[PDB]
């Protein structure tokens, strides 16, 4: 919920009503006359974004691998198996 | 001859070359590689000497060996000297070092994957033979089957295109054992004050009999031999020499046949188990690395590279790069292991920069076995000691802002940082 | 030895029957998802559906709706 309020404010023109009438009025001119979020990157930055993305991806996983490889049960199962 | 490279495909990237002749010395080409390209001296050089022939590693193998290799890589600035063509092992090794390079947090320690190939076997090197100073020369990546000539690894960011010698089609062969001896003959960092001598190791990767005269080369230089107990070639053919103990003329002809049974010539068969039987005369110079039972590259590096240590000497002062080098990589288990173990006798004296080293970089374990060894911390840390452990402080840590903003301000109301 | 070539039928035997591990093992023995995996083969995948899963009531559903409105099975 509060991401859903800050992002509404985010949207909101600087002025609280009654004064809205202001920014309405400039947005409608500017608009007939002529972000932080939702923003898109040059290629190279993009590109380097996701090879990083894919890095720490892949050390997620990893790290999931070797606490399961490392877990109580698994060190049995090894150990069951090994030892017959 | 010095020229740049703009790779077209896929993925966009830029690579450096130079052209090189096999009559130069390779003086000039560290010279270059440091200051032209601004290569930091790396902290570690691994040669990869095989992957070449038809038959490739095994996917598991592999993929092992490239996370290990890269791994190991990551933790200080290492050099991944390959044959920079797009071809077998060496392209997974230059697609996970560009890879890493990518995601890498931290510039100043970085893994730089050199290239050394030759010029008759480049593929589309007239596209290359531009080399503008002011615009770098466009070229495109094609993955080539096994044919004869490959193409130029787009992952692989500096380049020494080492031109065929008119006399021995082995131009590239002796460059890279030049360009080995040479470099493990340099200072880690850029002065010689908590420089160590650059550790280069080369690891063999399914050999084919043709490169058993450059091994022994490298062997006589004196620089450890990594061998893939999986590899396939030569490799599989040391592992089992070791595994037996010994080696006789007729055991190694028996197995060089065995692996190797398209090669028939009596003389190139007599000169390759002479080869053999030199090289495994060294012994201490050649490390085997199972994946299956280690798995972990950095270990074994670390271990062939105390072992050529203490084969060469037993002083103190000849462990000391070993030492060092086991600090960087927080392998305390290591060092007790080799260093620490009864034969080398450690002074107070002998482990204050080691212990300087191990205390300003956050290395715990290894302060602990210094402790432990005869460093009076009582001795050890003076004020002004004291004073140089604040000052070199990591600069990403809030204590450096910290007194950052304390000295602002002292500066402010009005040798050492801090 | 193993081609790309020779794991393609194998290779689409696995991944229409939901054998992920041996999908995983293809992968990792050189078969490259770029080259196989064209918008042609991604169709026939998707034709073969299981009839007995949710996806393929759907795409029936949808099918029927193309008809009405107005080879190859979607």
């Amino acid at each position: 919920q509060r991401y859903n309020l800050i992002v509404e404010y985010h949207s909101r023109p600087a002025l609280a009503p009654p004064f809205i009438i202001i920014s309405h009025i400039t947005q409608a001119l500017l608009s007939f006359i002529k972000d932080l979020l939702e923003r898109e990157l040059p290629s190279g930055l993009d590109q380097k974004l996701m090879t990083w993305e894919t890095v720490q991806k892949e050390n997620y996983l990893a790290k999931l691998e070797h606490e399961h490889r490392e877990s109580s049960g698994e060190r049995l199962r090894y150990t069951s198996s090994k030892v017959q | 001859r010095l020229g740049d490279i703009d790779f077209t495909g896929v993925s966009r990237t830029r690579g450096k070359f130079v052209r090189v002749t096999s009559s130069t010395d390779p003086a000039e080409i560290y010279q270059i590689l440091t200051k032209q390209w601004g290569l930091a001296p790396p902290h570690l050089v691994v040669a990869l000497m095989g992957g070449d022939e038809v038959a490739q590693l095994k996917p598991w193998l592999r993929d092992t060996l490239r996370k290990g290799l890269v791994k190991a890589a990551q933790s200080t600035g290492a050099w991944i000297l390959t044959s920079g063509l797009r071809f077998g092992i060496t392209k997974n090794l230059g697609q996970a070092v560009r890879d890493h390079s990518l995601a890498s947090t931290s510039p100043k320690v970085r893994v730089v994957a050199i290239g050394i190939a030759p010029w008759n076997m480049i593929q589309n090197r007239d596209l290359l033979l531009s080399a503008k100073p002011d615009h770098p020369a466009t070229y495109p990546t094609e993955d080539l089957p096994y044919g004869a000539v490959y193409s130029l690894d787009c992952n692989h960011s500096h380049f020494i295109l080492v031109d065929e010698d008119p006399k021995r089609p082995g131009a590239t062969g002796e460059m890279r054992v030049k360009m080995l001896k040479h470099i493990s003959l340099q200072r880690t960092g850029y002065g010689g004050t908590g420089s160590i001598e650059i550790p280069v190791l080369c690891l063999l990767v399914h050999g084919e009999p043709r490169i058993l005269q450059k091994m022994y080369k490298n062997i006589q230089n004196s620089i450890p031999w990594l061998i893939l107990a999986g590899s396939g070639g030569v490799a599989d053919i040391l592992v089992t020499l070791m595994d037996r103990g010994c080696w006789d003329a007729d055991i190694v002809q028996e197995l060089l046949i065995n692996t190797f049974p398209d090669g028939l010539h009596s003389t190139e068969i007599t000169s390759w188990t002479k080869l053999i039987q030199r090289i495994l005369d060294h012994g201490h110079l050649l490390t085997v690395h199972d994946p299956e039972q280690d798995s972990e590259l950095d270990t074994v590096i670390l271990k062939a590279l105390v072992k050529a240590c203490k084969s060469q000497s037993q002083e103190a002062q000849d462990f000391l790069d070993a030492l060092k080098l086991a600090v960087a990589w927080n392998r305390v288990d290591i060092a007790k292991s080799e260093i620490f173990s009864g034969d080398v006798q450690w002074s107070a004296q002998d482990l204050e920069e080691v212990m300087m080293e191990a205390l300003v970089n956050d290395k715990p374990d290894f302060v602990r076995l210094f402790v432990d060894n005869g460093v009076n911390i009582k001795q050890f840390l003076t004020y002004g000691r004291l004073q140089e452990l604040y000052c070199s402080v990591s600069e990403k840590n809030l204590l450096h802002t910290l007194l950052l903003k304390k000295n602002q301000e002292r500066q402010a109301q009005l040798k050492f940082r801090f």
